[PDB]
């Protein structure tokens, strides 16, 4: 499920190729894991009992927008509306196991927030995987004459692979050193919970 | 006679599938001796070869985690005394993880080793999470004791 | 006599089932003999025995077809 939303989101983020099914499965597993794992009350105004009334992403995005055709622009705009939970409440709730882990039927604002978060996760994952793949190819870089009838014109572009996604996920799970500053000088193994990237 | 049915069942008409070499006698023995369609062995016509890829693997990892290497230099990123330590680390990790996982699997009555046991060991003893492979509450006595203590406190 | 004790034949059944992921004419003969013994003791229906025999016959014919004419 949600394979096609994944494909559209990858296309939006810079993956114009045709990723295989394993990449989709891995990304869906990651997103499902994160979702299942998942002014303000603590603002300064809360110190008192009674309240009173008041009174590089951008550069790349612009370059790509300037560097696309009308048909490409239409396709990009149409894919930009891809969502995990847009008018798919029941399907998402079945794919998210709401009943088994929480009281059923929350408000739709929660669903909108979840869709926004999922879009962000997919965007970040694709953006990092592209860099990892490019670096691998760049390091790696450094016989049929005549011709056939079904030969591709120029080829040259390939999609990302499961290993790139796994490496990006490992890179995303690292925490700041402030969560380890209290284990300096000791031999204590660090153990924590899943990080919500 | 014999009961030739008017139509065969689905098990007889099968379109055979490749099969492995079972029995344990061994394969490739040039002595005196079969499935319908045996499976082809594995071969490589020409390329770098495993003897090179396996050796280059460690330098590849060092390049990955080192950030990057400039032109005109590579490979010699670990001194001779550190590669041995890294290899010992790898072997010990593999052995320990497998030894723990097999016993853990056998504990719960299973007769085969599944990925779940390895994943549990890695998560709960090493803080490693590999993706893409598929609570507690108190009882009544504790609540009663807390209520008694709180009542005595006031 | 080894094939008369229920426990002995139960033990042999595990070996027979273990070597059946690479069917061959001899292994299929052994499976058919096991099925016949099971049928003799009112532990199976004749239809399953006939099915086993048919599978063995089909395998034997398929192997005969692969040799020179």
């Amino acid at each position: 499920a949600n394979w096609f939303e994944l494909c559209q989101m990858m296309y939006v983020s810079g993956e114009t190729g045709e990723p295989s099914l394993e990449t989709t499965g891995i990304i869906e597993d990651i997103v499902r894991q994160q979702v299942i794992e998942i002014g303000l009350p603590w603002e300064p105004a809360s110190f008192y009992s009674v309240e009173v009334p008041e009174r590089q992403r951008l550069r790349k995005a612009d370059e790509r927008t300037k560097a696309m055709t009308k048909e490409e622009y239409v396709t990009w705009s149409e894919f930009r509306q891809a969502s995990f939970t847009y008018r798919k409440g029941k399907r998402f709730r079945e794919w998210a196991g709401f009943g088994l882990v929480t009281d059923s039927k929350p408000s739709d604002d929660i669903i909108d927030i979840l869709g926004f978060l999922t879009f962000e996760m997919v965007q970040t994952l694709t953006e990092e995987a592209l860099k990892i793949k490019e670096q691998e190819d760049l390091h790696r870089e450094r016989l049929t004459g005549g011709g056939g009838l079904f030969d591709p014109p120029n080829e040259g572009r390939t999609p990302v692979e499961p290993r790139h996604i796994q490496e990006a996920f490992r890179r995303l799970q690292q925490r700041p050193k402030k969560a380890r500053a209290m284990l300096n000088g000791t031999k204590l193994q660090q153990r924590t919970q899943l990080k919500l990237f | 006679k014999l009961p030739i049915p008017k139509v065969l069942h689905d098990k007889a008409i099968q379109m055979p599938q490749p099969v492995p070499n079972i029995g344990g006698a061994g394969s490739g023995r040039p002595t005196y001796t079969q499935p319908a369609l045996p499976k082809t062995p594995a071969f490589q016509l020409e390329g770098e070869g495993e003897r090179v890829l396996n050796k280059k693997k460690l330098d590849e990892l060092v390049r990955q985690v080192c950030g990057g290497t400039a032109e005109g230099q590579d490979g010699n990123m670990l001194t001779p005394e550190v590669e041995e330590s890294v290899l010992n680390m790898a072997d010990a990790f593999v052995d320990n993880v497998l030894h723990q996982a097999c016993r853990n699997a056998k504990e719960r009555g299973s007769k085969v080793l599944e990925i779940r046991d390895i994943q549990l060991v890695l998560e709960r003893v090493y803080n490693i999470r590999i993706p893409g492979y598929a609570k507690v509450q108190p009882n009544s006595n504790w609540i009663k004791k807390m209520s008694a203590v709180q009542a005595a406190k006031v | 006599e080894y094939w008369q004790n229920q426990e002995n034949r139960d033990q042999l059944d595990t070996v027979i089932k273990g070597v059946m992921d690479a069917p061959t004419p001899r292994r299929y003969f052994f499976q058919a003999f096991m099925s016949l013994l099971k049928l003799h003791n009112k532990q199976e229906t004749p239809q399953d025995f006939n099915r086993v025999v048919d599978e063995a016959i089909q395998l034997s014919i398929r192997k005969w077809h692969q040799l020179p004419k």
